[PDB]
């Protein structure tokens, strides 16, 4: 539809020109059958409880375990489930083809960092306060949820509720890249769940923000079902743009490569010739791309590949 | 010349190479270029304002009411009507801000509201983005930013797009979270000198309480340019280089006139921009360490690794 | 309640002779007397925007998304019609009121404590709304912080949408250091709460803010059947809160939720009075 | 006499006789009784660190303390301020309006000791922990510390470092005062219109709606009549000013009877 298609437009646009960065969620690791989080609340709360959710008990179930049990028990049960590897999925590719300008992403596992490596781009990766400073590279991976880099405890990583809380004085630094590159560089959100933490927080953030002053962030949806059309409203009115992977492609709930999938080589395989089929679009684009030109005496015909790319 | 500096020259030289330096440029390198002090905007004030020009200095919080009373008291239109008198003016680029310009920082911050140092900047062909406005970040037209964050004149000479009042300063943070965000990324991922700005300035005071919620040796530390007629106490120095300056004083090298700012500056200035048989080795060694990595060289690759 | 539960009656007790006793009323209490509990106006919320229908933090988006998509009217309409049946009081808020508290805070928009406050012969200067706390008639206030339909059923009146809960310290300045001022200053006895309710957590993060021994740790009844688990009690009381449970204290089925608050507060009253 | 002064002296009367009077004093009240004002403690650190604007009330304290340790801070404010300077009139003449709290920034203990001679008795809120254990109904707060656990500089909150850390360090003793501020009718005393504590009341009751609190009174007793400008500028921060020097014509240095002026100008009306 037209909406998509200028979502897409605008997304390859801002990539094309270095100024489209990524925010990878926890979709995209658990596509690597990385262990979600529910899989490690529920550990939780059976060690706490004996026999085993919400925005609210995500928080809440490790926070009552790090103080019931100690600081040891935290980061032994939190390491014997995140220190397994695991190869990087077709989607790390995807997110890498597009030559994003920054990655920020609330995983604390390297996949993402490990795609980066692969592809050749240097993404300097910021995780801890110390980083931000001394952080050569011009590109940046923020994980602005902290990182196992440094060590395997739970404090380098932000998933507990007093984490959370004090997340703005525990990283003012990280925080302050973040918002910045938000507000510079396109967003695009990929493997986040439409009710999440960081998402939510990042749209209370932007509520503050002078209106239109900013560019509103895009959010790939990859859930089992079409999205609701109200909560569709109520989120673009928030400062989204929502691009749907059920809606374009219908697959079986079960699977999710499919629809990330699918969004991703929309995006990649898109280009502004690929939406021109009207005559009066061709020499639109036409003369998007000749019009500069008109200021040269003589233009080399060879010359003239450069400007169709 | 000292040690201290010596140090001071060496990181900022190094880091202005990698195209890490940022300059922040105060009120005194307007001042150089004879551009109206905010004290004679305050003075003219308080004259329109009890009838008299206030006997003495102004504080800070001075600086800060006196053009707020007038405001809600006087009226917007004649406060901005003061600012078009005393700011409509042009004034001719100091040497200083082309000496800036000659070390080729990445960003330039400024809390002027004049044009001067974009002036200085087309003077010397450099093409700055200026983010004065709020909307001036999302639609950046330059990597390298010119980026006034105390507002700019460019829509018109209104006092609504400046920060002057007490009222713009206590809701910068609400008024500009974008270009203060901003400024304190470029801080917190560049190394940063400070020109025309003393060590009672509101806004060095506001980014040092700022520095204080900062991890402890996260950041990097703020070089700041110090050209007050008087010679720097040995206390004052101590206070502000443990609160995360970097403080190089310049009437503590050059031994220079009072009220001859101008020289001052560009004592430390050109000492900024002016950068054995056993140390020859050393360099020769340092440049071709890399190379024993490869194989083979090719000798022109060699005449590369030299500049 | 040999020893954790004895002690908080006695020094519950205490506090009500000394006057210096205030009790947080929850949405539970005004429950027991049978009154629309908010998930029930968040399930029709939904209906009306979806076919069929909880998370705490769905409880707020899905009230605040009917009002962005559907609007302020349809919004008001339903809360209307679903707030605006008059319920009998309960014999909790008159056993609450016999204890004497000095105030009353209550995030509930009922004129449910008021009712009981008049009709005991008891004067609590209702604070529900911004003006309300300068122009104070009594030294006893019944505070309402989420704020009531006094003034009409509309509802910007209370907050419990998800926009009104972040702009309520905004919102609310004054309201919000007088229910400080009254926790700080006067024993706080928690009634008909859930344990993980948004606002006991936010007041919890609020006394966390607050240095070690400050303030008087608040007490906290809770009512639902199960015996309250051994971990989160200790989590919960290490987090400035005193715990008297009320499935601990008497055997009765979980469904008699009037048996469980009877319990605790006949208890806390007969017992020494 | 004037009928906007009239009908100021008529609020404070009436809010006295019902107990919602309270007030609020600065330094100036102290400074009758010939304690040691505060430049005269920022003069003696100045001339301490190197052998008065007002960011260096805050700087000078500040750089002293960080300089020669809290050992020459709390030298210097031990000495300076064990005087036990006499209470003066304007002590009692605050006691004698009935006022439901006492605010008072000051550490001295000249208000409590004139609270103690009028047989009043306040229970004294000048630390966090006096908050919980504040017994008598009526609050005397010292928002600002007082030398009664001590001559150290962690009990007041003299110097830069304090101040910026003065919400997050005392949050009950800053929520109290806010709460008697909404809740009572405020009368300024022996303050500056440009004193730190009364700019930065006057930026929280911005955040307050129109019409939810009330104009705290504020008595001027400065010198020099106030200029129509700062008047108009303080009557709409939600100051009401009532101006000693412009209620009767006196001496310049004459403080003492500007402020007895105000105060029994404030009791005869009130009978
Ligand atoms: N809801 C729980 O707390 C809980 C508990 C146990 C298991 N689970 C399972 O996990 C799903 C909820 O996941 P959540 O906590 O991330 O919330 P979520 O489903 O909201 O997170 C969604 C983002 O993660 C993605 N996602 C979900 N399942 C995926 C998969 N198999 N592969 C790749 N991406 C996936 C979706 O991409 C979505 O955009 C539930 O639908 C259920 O199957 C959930
Ligand atoms: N307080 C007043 O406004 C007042 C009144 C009369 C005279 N003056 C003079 O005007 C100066 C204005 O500076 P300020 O007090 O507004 O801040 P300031 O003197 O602290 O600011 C000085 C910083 O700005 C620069 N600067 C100051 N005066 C300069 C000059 N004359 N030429 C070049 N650079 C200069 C210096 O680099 C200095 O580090 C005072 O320092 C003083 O010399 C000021
Ligand atoms: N859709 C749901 O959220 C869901 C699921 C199961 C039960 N419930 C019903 O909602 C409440 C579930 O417990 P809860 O803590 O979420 O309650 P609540 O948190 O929804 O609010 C009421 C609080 O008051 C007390 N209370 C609980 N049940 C009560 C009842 N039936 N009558 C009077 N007071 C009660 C409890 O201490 C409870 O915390 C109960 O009323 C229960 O029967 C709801
Ligand atoms: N501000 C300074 O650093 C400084 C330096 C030298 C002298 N002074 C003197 O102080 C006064 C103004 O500033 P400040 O902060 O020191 O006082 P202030 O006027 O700023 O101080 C507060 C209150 O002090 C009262 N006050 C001032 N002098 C008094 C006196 N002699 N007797 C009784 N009350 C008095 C006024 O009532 C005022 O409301 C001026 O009178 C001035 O002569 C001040």
């Amino acid at each position: 539809d037209n909406n998509v298609v200028e979502c897409i437009k605008e997304i390859t646009e801002s990539s094309r020109n270095g100024k489209l960065v990524f925010f990878v969620g926890a979709g995209v690791s658990t596509l690597s059958d990385y262990p979600q989080w529910w899989r490690l609340v529920d550990k939780y709360h059976e060690e706490l409880y004996g026999s085993p959710y919400s925005s609210d008990e995500y928080l809440r179930i490790p926070q009552i375990f790090y103080n019931v049990k100690g600081e040891m028990a935290f980061d032994g049960i939190l390491k014997d489930f995140f220190q397994v590897d695991k190869p990087t999925n077709p989607i790390h590719d995807k997110i890498l083809a597009m030559n994003p300008a920054h990655v920020i992403t609330t995983n604390y596992d390297n996949l993402i960092d490990t795609a980066c490596w692969k592809r050749g781009k240097y993404f300097s990766v910021i995780s801890a306060e110390e980083d931000v400073a001394n952080a050569t590279s011009s590109r940046y991976l923020l994980k602005v949820a902290g990182d196992f880099r440094k060590g395997f405890k739970g404090e380098n990583v932000v998933l507990k509720e007093d984490d959370y809380l004090n997340y703005d004085q525990n990283y003012p630094l990280i925080s302050n890249l973040m918002k910045t590159i938000i507000a510079t560089h396109t967003i695009v959100f990929i493997g986040y769940g439409l009710g999440d933490y960081n998402i939510n927080m990042l749209l209370n953030w932007v509520r503050k923000l002078q209106k239109d002053s900013f560019h509103k962030p895009f959010f790939i949806r990859t859930d089992p079902s079409p999205i609701e059309n109200e909560t569709l409203i109520y989120y673009e009115n928030k400062g989204l743009r929502i691009i749907d992977a059920a809606s374009l492609i219908d697959s079986n709930e079960y699977d999710y490569l499919e629809r990330y999938s699918a969004v991703m080589d929309l995006l990649i395989e898109s280009q502004e010739n690929k939406f021109i089929t009207k005559d009066d679009e061709v020499i639109d684009y036409i003369y998007g791309k000749i019009s500069p030109l008109f200021a040269l005496q003589y233009i080399r015909k060879i010359d003239l590949k450069h400007v169709f790319e | 010349l000292d040690n201290n500096v010596v140090e001071c020259i060496k990181e900022i030289t190094e880091s202005s190479r990698n195209g890490k330096l940022v300059f922040f440029v105060g009120a005194g390198v307007s001042t150089l270029s004879d551009y109206p002090q905010w004290w004679r905007l305050v003075d003219k004030y308080h004259e329109e304002l009890y009838g008299s020009p206030k006997k003495g200095n102004y504080s800070s919080d001075e600086y800060l009411r006196i053009p707020q009373i007038f405001y809600n008291v006087k009226g917007e239109m004649a406060f901005d009507g003061i600012l078009k008198d005393f700011f409509q003016v042009d004034k001719p680029t100091n040497p200083i801000h082309d000496k800036i310009l000659a070390m080729n920082p990445a960003h330039v911050i400024t809390t002027n509201y004049d044009n001067l140092i974009d002036t200085a900047c087309w003077k010397r062909g450099k093409y700055f983005s200026v983010i004065s406005a709020e909307e001036d970040v999302a639609n950046a037209t330059s990597s390298r930013y010119l980026l006034k964050v105390a507002g700019d004149f460019r829509k018109g000479f209104k006092g609504e797009n400046v920060v002057l009042k007490e009222d713009d300063y206590l809701n910068y943070d609400q008024n500009y979270p974008l270009i203060s965000n901003l400024m304190k990324t470029i801080i917190a991922t560049h190394t940063i000198v400070f020109i025309g700005y003393g060590l009672g300035d509101y806004n060095i005071n506001m980014l040092l309480n700022w520095v204080r919620k900062l991890q402890k040796d996260s950041f990097h530390k703020p070089f700041f340019i110090r050209t007050d007629p008087s010679p720097i106490e040995n206390e004052t120095l101590i206070y502000y280089e443990n609160k995360g300056l970097r403080i190089i004083d310049a009437a503590s090298l050059i031994d220079s006139n009072e009220y001859d700012y101008l020289e001052r500056y560009s004592a430390v200035m050109d000492l900024l921009i002016e950068s054995k048989d056993d140390e020859v080795i050393d360099y020769i060694y340092g440049k071709i360490s890399p190379l024993f990595a490869l194989q083979y060289i090719r000798k022109i690759d060699l005449k590369h690794v030299f500049e | 309640l040999d020893n954790n539960v004895v002690e908080c009656i006695k020094e519950i007790t205490e506090s009500s002779r000394n006057g210096k006793l205030v009790f947080f009323v929850g949405a539970g209490v005004s429950t027991l007397s049978d009154y629309p509990q908010w998930w029930r106006l968040v399930d029709k919320y939904h209906e009306e925007l979806y076919g069929s229908p909880y998370s705490s933090d769905e409880y707020l988006r899905i009230p605040q998304i009917f009002y962005n998509v559907k609007g302020e009217m349809a919004f008001d309409g339903i809360l209307k019609d679903f707030f605006q049946v008059d319920k009998p009081t309960n014999p909790i808020h008159d056993k609450i009121l016999a204890m004497n508290p000095a105030h009353v805070i209550t995030t509930n928009y009922d004129n449910l404590i008021d009712t009981a406050c008049w009709k005991r012969g008891k004067y609590f200067s209702v604070i529900s709304a911004e003006e309300d706390v300068a122009n104070a008639t009594s030294s006893r206030y019944l505070l309402k912080v989420a704020g009531d339909f006094r003034k009409g059923f509309k509802g910007e009146n209370v907050v419990l949408k998800e926009d009104d809960y972040l702009n309520y310290d905004q919102n609310y300045p004054l309201i919000s250091n007088l229910m400080k001022t009254i926790i700080a200053t006067h024993t706080i006895v928690f009634i008909g709460y859930g344990l993980g309710d948004y606002n006991i957590n936010m007041l919890l993060n609020w006394v966390r803010k607050l240095q070690k021994d400050s303030f008087h740790k608040p007490f906290f009844i809770r009512t639902d059947p199960s015996p309250i688990e051994n971990e989160t009690l200790i989590y919960y009381e290490n987090k400035g809160l005193r715990i008297i449970d009320a499935a601990s204290l008497i055997d009765s089925n979980e469904y008699d939720y009037l048996e469980r608050y009877s319990a605790v507060m006949d208890l806390l009253i007969e017992s020494q009075e």
